[PDB]
């Protein structure tokens, strides 16, 4: 009268049949999430598989399917982006709530498809009446993370969020999407942070916030860290580090916030070392130092050697403007510290090149004596999307931690430096921007 | 002598440009130059003696670069 | 997916869409009633708002075991779908069996019915080697490297004509 | 035994990867 | 397994066996063992090779899986066939494919004078008849300029070249007005950004119309290559089939010493097992650790 | 069920030269 695993059979054999058509998959996947079944995979892949294989498609069963991937937190891309045909197919006869969570869900994956994105953008802001902010939050979440830098949904969300009071985790999944997307719009971020004082009833979305709000560096919030304090036992390890990580870059001050987060994120690596992502690794060196909290032995020495890690990975596949301009920078940084003639400016430049502490390789390191200025180029994929283009949070995060090396670490973005006539007045900007770092060179 | 450099030269590229062009010549020679200017060199420079020519541009150096890797990947 | 995700208890399908699995969600502003039926056993649990939250916590991130790659099987299950093009007509070949006896073996001209026995020997053939299914995984490694080395650009593994000439025709019509 | 693992499966087979890898260690050191 | 270099760019990749080499290098690192610097030598032409010869051991395994989406119709098995390729792109350390091509046309006619070079010069990289009714534009400005129309940007032969070059691009399908826009760039955030949703509908037309070429081509090669083996007996086919599985195995055996030859028989030996257990679970799959 | 390993690149962007149809169905009509 209540059994789970007789019922995972059930199931099993209801998805093993040959002809299962798409409404049984749906609600096999909505029932296996509903029982909440990470510990079995294959019963999983068999309904995906079934997914994949289904060709007839109404609203309702790929709403729920989808619905269902997504609360499951089961990833398969091929099977994922295979869908978003029946929603482009579906698209005009879908719900605003349906068509929010297909375009959550297809966004949350990562399917890059851009018919499906440009016209459900196009119907959420035709029809902007019909969508309660929720739904606004949803879609924005999807485009976002589908790959389309639209700015439109994104004004039109910020209209509804400024007009319409919403909830916090809508306010929440709303700042991860314009993190992502890098807009930073103060009208629209304050409009959300005001919504996280009514008691927040999850903790991922407050450590959602604290990330995003660490990736766009406005400030933290303070009715974030603590529901984030008292509640850090229901995010996974690379839940925490995100939320230590833009907790630490948004300027936070608490510490037992830190103990709280790095409680759980510390036995993991000690459980399992390679079970985190060299970016969550990473992630955790910059929390780990910025914000001075402490952690185990082996674990410091571990991110430690992880941060470089993912920085000169991270250097080895360099954009390739972001290389030009680190080569513009360090011709003006040769020209600046003198150096009159080609020969000795690439002499200079290829002098620059020394290594860092940590194992990693630093582009343009100057010292003199024990004093040391690092000089960072901040391209464009690291400034926000509007035209003040503001840097973002993470190449504070580097300059934050290569600072507890012995570096003076100066910020040279791409959107000024490019704008000067030629390389004199380019030197000169390099040299002032060093000068109001370290003035003693 | 006659330099073809890609860009007009700076005074310390003629001075060590100089200093690498008397390596070619094995005596207390004495080298004048004619020095001219090739955009498709992409930097070093051509050396031309009238009897002898020594090509030390980096189009010369890429394109050899490019002849040793691709015989060097089928005698593997 | 990502590392936050926002759904859970909110906007959830209130019933199952077949009939093969029944299931039901009694959901309050905190907690859910969900009793999900399936045949002989039915289970029944209180799902929290903080359960469909924490379950994207950790990633399945399922992935296939194949017997010689993903690519492969993909190539393989055409090549087997074009067999079964194939079988289907030879699916539709007239029974010559029903011909075989002496009354029609007396009638016929003789060069017709060493034809008609041919004809029949022919189709044994085909039939033969239609249905040698264990062919088709060493068919399948014929178009595999040339596909794949086709993938080993220096410019990009997706690159095309259209997007090179899309690129073309922003280089040339930039200022040189 | 059998039951291998599940990351020993995931591998794609005949792949090259260390044919590039051999003349990757064949080349780039013979070309320095 | 790891060469230091090799495991940076492994980081990025979602692939097993890289996975699992970077997975192993950590959990060595997590015992105590030292980073070891990174080489900050090996000039742009030996920084370059090692670049391409790096990205490949990334893109090549992660070429194997992705299923071809042979024999589907639709648009969502080539798009995300096309999505997966541009994921491995990404994985494996290169741009989006329209900045990549766009580099190999600045590498490779930063050195050309006039436009007929820049034609002899990309003539790998476009397809021939975009070339031609290039060529053929170039030669019609070039009999009334009366002069070879160098790549300067506001010359009269370079503008009247451009403003026909547009009206054959406009010919073929592609929207020059979109994507020069888009690569140009716009100041208001409401106008560049209405317009680069036009360069990506542009966009994933054609890498979707590139993925589905490549799918039709594999389609056809595949039809073509069973209908020359569905005509031969079978007797034909097994003693051709085996006599090339013992040629390639006696090339895997006769090169010893060799890693990708190991590999190879390890290769062999695990598809011997996937046989097996199937053999003994067939209604089942593979028996997969759990 | 074993290619041969091959390490080439393709450095020229080809359509990728669709083969032509085989008479096989209609040879097995016939």
């Amino acid at each position: 009268e209540n059994d789970v695993p007789a019922i995972l059979k059930e199931i099993d054999s209801l998805v093993s049949r040959e002809a299962v058509s798409a409404k049984e998959v749906s609600d096999a996947a909505v029932a296996l999430t509903y029982l909440q079944v990470k510990a079995n995979r294959r019963l999983w892949g068999k309904v995906l598989e079934k997914a994949g294989a289904a060709q007839d498609y109404d609203a309702a069963s790929l709403t729920n399917l989808l619905w269902a991937i997504n609360t499951g937190g089961v990833e398969h891309f091929k099977t994922v982006a295979e869908l978003a045909g029946p929603a482009v197919s579906l698209l005009p006869s879908l719900s605003p709530v349906q068509l929010s969570i297909v375009v959550e869900a297809l966004g949350g994956a990562g399917v890059k498809n851009y018919e499906l994105y440009n016209k459900a953008s196009a119907v959420v802001v035709s029809k902007i009446g019909e969508f309660k902010p929720a739904e606004i939050a949803r879609v924005l979440y999807g485009v976002a993370f589908g790959g389309v830098n639209d700015v439109a949904l994104a004004k039109a969300a910020g209209k509804v969020f400024a007009s319409t009071e919403v909830d916090s985790r809508t306010a929440a999944q709303a700042l991860y999407a314009l993190a992502k997307l890098g807009r930073a719009d103060k009208a629209t971020v304050d409009a959300l942070l005001k919504s996280f004082k009514k008691g927040t009833e999850s903790a991922s979305d407050a450590a959602a916030a604290s990330f995003a709000l660490g990736s766009l560096s406005f400030k933290a919030e303070k009715a974030i860290v603590d529901a984030l304090k008292a509640s850090a036992g229901d995010l996974a390890p690379a839940q925490a580090v995100e939320a230590a990580y833009g907790l630490a870059l948004s300027g936070a001050t608490d510490a037992e916030a830190f103990k709280a987060l790095f409680g759980v994120v510390a036995p993991a690596i000690e459980k399992a070392p390679d079970a985190l992502e060299v970016s969550s690794l990473a992630q955790l060196h910059v929390a780990s130092t910025i914000s001075g909290a402490k952690l185990p032995a082996a674990v410091g020495s571990f991110v430690a050697k992880a941060f470089g890690l993912a920085a000169d990975a991270a250097r080895l596949k360099r954009s390739s403007a972001e290389s030009a301009l680190v080569a513009d920078v360090a011709a003006a940084t040769a020209v600046a510290f003198g150096a009159q003639y080609r020969p000795e400016v690439a002499s200079a430049v290829a002098s620059y090149v020394k290594t860092a502490p940590d194992g990693s390789v630093l582009d343009i390191a100057i010292t003199k004596g024990d004093a040391k200025v690092l000089v960072q180029a901040v391209p464009s994929s690291l400034l926000t999307s509007t035209t003040p283009a503001k840097p973002l949070g993470h190449v504070a995060a580097y300059s934050k931690v290569r600072e507890a090396q012995g570096y003076a670490v100066a910020v040279v973005p791409a959107n000024e430096f490019e704008a000067l006539p030629d390389q004199k007045a380019k030197a000169q900007y390099v040299l002032a921007a060093i000068k109001k770092v370290a003035p003693s060179f | 002598c006659t330099v073809i450099t890609a860009e007009p030269l700076d005074k310390l590229e003629r001075v060590e440009l100089t200093k690498k062009a008397e390596k070619f010549v094995d005596a207390g020679f004495k080298l004048v130059m004619q020095e001219k200017i090739d955009k498709k060199l992409l930097g070093g420079f051509v050396i031309e003696f009238s009897d002898r020519r020594v090509d030390m541009s980096t189009a010369k150096k890429v394109e050899e670069f490019n002849n040793f890797v691709n015989k060097l990947v089928l005698s593997i | 997916l990502t590392t936050f995700t926002f759904s859970g208890l909110q906007d959830a399908p209130v019933a199952a869409l077949s009939g093969s699995i029944k299931l039901n969600v009694a959901a309050k502003a905190g907690k859910a009633e969900v009793t999900v039926a399936a045949g002989a056993a039915k289970a029944a649990t209180q799902v929290s708002a903080a359960a469909l939250r924490k379950l994207s916590g950790s990633k399945i991130s399922l992935a296939e075991v194949a017997r010689i790659s993903v690519l492969h099987s993909s190539i393989q299950n055409y090549l087997l779908s074009l067999s079964n093009e194939r079988y289907q007509l030879l699916s539709q070949w007239p029974d010559f069996t029903t011909m075989y006896g002496k009354d029609f073996y007396y009638r016929a001209h003789p060069e017709d019915l060493k034809k008609f026995y041919d004809a029949a020997d022919e189709y044994y053939k085909l039939y033969e080697t239609v249905t040698e299914f264990d062919s088709l995984s060493a068919l399948a490694s014929q178009v595999v490297p040339n596909y794949a080395a086709r993938r080993r650009s220096t410019v990009h593994p997706a690159i095309g004509s259209t997007v090179a000439d899309g690129a073309f025709t922003n280089f040339l019509l930039s200022k040189q | 035994a059998d039951a291998k693992a599940l990351d020993e499966l995931r591998k794609p087979k005949f792949s090259s990867k260390y044919l590039i890898q051999h003349v990757s260690q064949k080349l780039i050191p013979a070309v320095k | 397994a790891v060469s230091k270099k090799e495991v940076l760019y492994f980081l990025s990749s979602k692939d097993a066996e890289s996975s699992t080499a970077v997975k192993s290098y950590l959990k060595s690192l997590y015992a105590g063992a030292q980073v070891e610097a990174t080489e900050t030598d090996a000039s742009e032409l030996i920084a370059q090779l090692e670049k391409k010869y790096l990205s490949a051991q990334v893109v090549e395994p992660g070429v194997h899986n992705i299923a071809l989406p042979l024999g589907e119709s639709g648009s969502a098995p080539v798009k995300r066939y096309a999505a997966e390729l541009f994921n491995l792109g990404a994985q494996a350390g290169f741009e989006c494919p329209f900045i990549e091509v766009s580099k190999k046309f600045g590498q490779e006619t930063a050195t050309s004078e006039t436009v007929k070079d820049v034609l002899n010069k990309t003539k790998s990289y476009v397809s021939a008849d975009y070339n031609a009714a290039l060529n053929e534009v170039l030669s019609s400005v070039e009999a009334e300029i009366n002069g070879p129309v160098l790549f300067d940007g506001k010359t009269e032969g370079f503008k009247k070249f451009a403003a026909k070059a547009k009206a054959v691009a406009v010919s073929r399908g592609l929207p020059a007005d979109t994507i020069l826009a888009y690569c140009a760039g716009s100041a208001n955030e409401d106008a560049a950004d209405k317009v680069s949703k036009e360069f990506f509908t542009w966009f994933e037309s054609a890498y979707t119309a590139d993925a589905a070429a490549e799918v039709k081509a594999i389609e056809a090669e595949a039809a073509s290559i069973l209908d020359r083996h569905l005509a031969k007996p079978v007797a034909q086919i097994r003693k051709e089939q085996a006599s090339a599985y013992a040629s390639l195995l006696k090339r895997a055996e006769t090169a010893k010493g060799a890693k990708w030859a190991e590999k190879y028989l390890e290769d062999v030996k695990a598809v011997q097992w996937f046989d097996a257990s199937v053999a003994e679970a067939p209604a089942s799959g593979p028996k997969v650790a759990a | 069920y074993l290619a041969p390993l091959r390490s080439d690149f393709t450095e020229e962007i080809t359509a990728p030269k669709v083969a032509s149809a085989s008479n096989l169905v209609n040879e097995w009509n016939n």
